[PDB]
């Protein structure tokens, strides 16, 4: 299956995320002291998305699941103002890495619900995604209690890295 | 209570060691050293019942062993661990070895120490003991078999 | 494309196990080092793949050289995802690993944490219990801390197997975060009350453990350490209270003054000579500290030596 390591800040949803994807269903969750990993399918593609708890202090074990990784999810929480910077800097870091030179970025704006959540080309201009070079990157405003933009996200996400029908 | 038990031939070669106290892994091999000597030299007609290394912690402790052909069983207990009992427990240990593997032998030792691990799991767990029902460990161990066959 | 994959099994069959290993060790025992050095990088290769059985093997080697006293500490995170795989047939190999391999000093304390406590709160009580024993090896006061919220659940579990297995951890978990000790204590005592005389034993063993290291909790407890020898009719259990009860004796005499008559009951219906000892020696002790008042020790004492001759 196609691998894909998907990080975040703490509490933005990628737990949520994973889970109502291979379920269907928002189970309740917990801060992820490990780590989570499930394989999912879609479109005829598996896809074994590893979720990495988004604590910082396990911030620094994201290295151990850089290798072979074939795509990065940044589950970005739009409602969170006030850590935007400190998701920045980390994806910043995060790209500076050799290992993920030739892997994909599909980003994840979650948390639409709230009111206060940012729209996501203020999401790509805070990212700095349009300023990235030799990166084939995407944008899909998401709602994890919804799940509103994650199919879209999945189909592009195949697309780039799937090579024929 | 256990400390390690260890498994070897009679010329120090390892064909099991699990250890239940931390001991890094030089140390691990030198407890393994002094125990051979301290076991391995001993007459068939020495008492089982020896007294601990000094690596492993101190003296105080036991070095049950039982010893047959050219394997040693060396079981590394405290001070506070029954010695009679302890033998008790070892050949029944042995036992369990025979009825899982229709009598085990080095080879077992050998190529299917895994298994002989699975076995000792369900005989000891972190040094205390998890079983002394000689048909029920069996039991679980054949149910794990039967769990591994199904899927 | 096809074939590629068809390489990649044929490169396969030419792959050493476990046992290739051993064969080849014992095949090549003067070149050894230079063996095995050779199959460690090629280990390194190995845990590179994606293949978990692949990689699930190259663990298994590992765990073979583990036992030979190699350094395969590096390979952690591999053995991780061993762990992390969704068949127990190689997480269980991840966890025997992890056993003797893990160390309280690495950062595989975070990062095992919910796979852990995934594969504890799996309703496979085999999946569970493997990893209950990887953790009674490899468990540090962190992992004590938070794993110990799911496991005194698991001490309720349904069946007995891992009810067992989960008090003696709980031991464990006592020894590095005692601060759950104190909440679990009497809970404790009630896992002491399980119909089921295994889990139940291992119960006494870690109540006997509990004393001895820490003798203030044993007092109000001597009436049940009583009734647990009483009703005990496991040789083991009955000689780890019968122990307990000679290291209580100094301390509460007045217990040995009672415990000394079921003790010669015991002794008369005493059949295992491995017992019969460990009643004799025991109740020497006791004797002595009742000498001091107590002239008809020597009555006992009499028994005692029959016994001893
Ligand atoms: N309002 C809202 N809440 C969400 C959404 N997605 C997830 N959440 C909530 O955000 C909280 C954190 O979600 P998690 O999935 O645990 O976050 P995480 O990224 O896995 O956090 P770590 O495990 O610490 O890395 C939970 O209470 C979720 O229910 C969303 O789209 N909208
Ligand atoms: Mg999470």
């Amino acid at each position: 299956e196609m691998r894909i390591l998907m990080v975040g800040l703490d509490a933005a949803g990628k737990t949520t995320i994973l889970y109502k994807l291979k379920l269907g269903e928002i189970v309740t969750t917990i801060p992820t002291i490990g780590f989570n990993v499930e394989t999912v399918e879609y479109k005829n593609i598996s896809f074994t998305v590893w979720d990495v708890g988004g604590l910082d202090k396990i911030r620094p074990l994201w290295r151990h699941y850089f290798q072979n990784t074939q795509g990065l999810i940044f589950v970005v929480d739009s409602n969170d103002r006030e850590r935007v910077n400190e998701a920045r800097e980390e994806l910043m870091r995060m790209l500076a890495e050799d290992e993920l030179r030739d892997a994909v970025l599909l980003v994840f704006a979650n948390k639409q619900d709230l009111p206060n959540a940012m729209n996501a080309a203020e999401i790509t201009d805070k990212l700095g995604l349009h300023s990235l070079r030799h990166r084939n990157w995407y944008i899909q405003a998401t709602c994890a209690t919804s799940g509103d933009g994650l199919y879209e996200g999945l189909d592009w996400l195949s697309n780039q890295l799937r090579n024929q029908k | 209570m256990i400390k390690a038990i260890l498994i070897f031939n009679n010329h120090g070669k390892p064909r099991l060691s699990k250890f239940y106290q931390p001991y890094s892994e030089d140390t691990q091999q030198q407890i393994i050293r002094e125990t051979f000597h301290l076991v391995s030299k001993r007459d068939e007609n020495v008492c089982n019942f020896l007294e601990g290394g000094l690596l492993i912690g101190g003296s105080d402790n036991k070095l049950i062993y039982r010893h047959y052909a050219t394997l040693y069983f060396v079981f590394c207990v405290d001070s506070s661990e029954s010695e009679l009992g302890i033998l008790d427990l070892i050949q029944v240990f042995v036992e369990t070895l025979d009825k899982c593997f229709e009598n085990v032998c080095e080879l077992d030792l050998i190529f299917h120490v895994d298994k002989v691990h699975n076995i000792l799991a369900e005989m000891v767990m972190g040094g205390m003991v998890l079983e002394t029902n000689m048909n029920e460990i069996v039991t679980q161990i054949d149910a794990q078999n039967k769990l591994e066959k199904s899927e | 494309m096809a074939l590629k994959m068809v390489k990649g099994s044929i490169d396969r069959m030419f792959d050493k196990n476990l046992q290739d290993l051993v064969r080849g060790i014992r095949n090549h025992k003067e070149d050894e080092a230079k063996y095995i050095s050779q199959c460690i990088d090629e280990i390194k290769q190995e845990l590179k793949q994606d293949n978990i059985a692949v990689k699930a093997n190259a663990v298994c080697k590992l765990t073979y050289l583990q036992m030979l006293g190699y350094d395969i500490s590096w390979a952690a995170f591999n053995i991780i995802e061993v762990m992390s795989a969704s068949k127990f047939t190689f997480k269980r190999i991840g966890y025997l690993a992890a056993s003797q391999s893990f160390h309280e000093g690495t950062d595989v304390i975070m990062l095992t944490t919910n796979q852990i406590r995934k594969d504890l709160s799996s309703p496979s009580q085999y999946d569970t219990g493997v990893a209950l024993t990887g953790l009674s090896c490899f468990v540090t006061p962190d992992l004590a801390r938070d794993l110990a919220n799911d496991i005194m659940t698991l001490m309720s579990h349904t069946k007995p197997y891992i009810r067992k297995k989960a008090v003696l951890i709980m031991y464990k978990v006592f020894l590095k975060y005692p601060e759950s000790l104190r909440p679990a204590f009497p809970r404790l005592k009630e896992k002491l009350e399980d119909p089921d005389p295994g889990v139940q034993s291992a119960a006494v063993n870690v109540i006997c453990e509990l004393a001895r290291r820490n003798p203030k909790n044993y007092l109000s407890l001597a009436p049940l350490f009583f009734k647990l020898m009483t009703s005990s009719t496991n040789n083991w259990v009955l000689i780890k209270i019968i122990k307990l009860f000679g290291a209580l004796t100094p301390l509460e005499p007045r217990l040995g003054k009672k415990l000394i008559e079921p003790l010669t009951n015991l002794i008369h219906s005493t059949s295992a000579m491995s017992l019969l000892y460990e009643c004799v020696n025991t109740v020497i002790a006791v004797l002595i500290s009742l000498s001091s008042g107590m002239p008809n020790h020597s009555a006992s004492i009499q028994l005692c030596v029959q016994k001893l001759r």
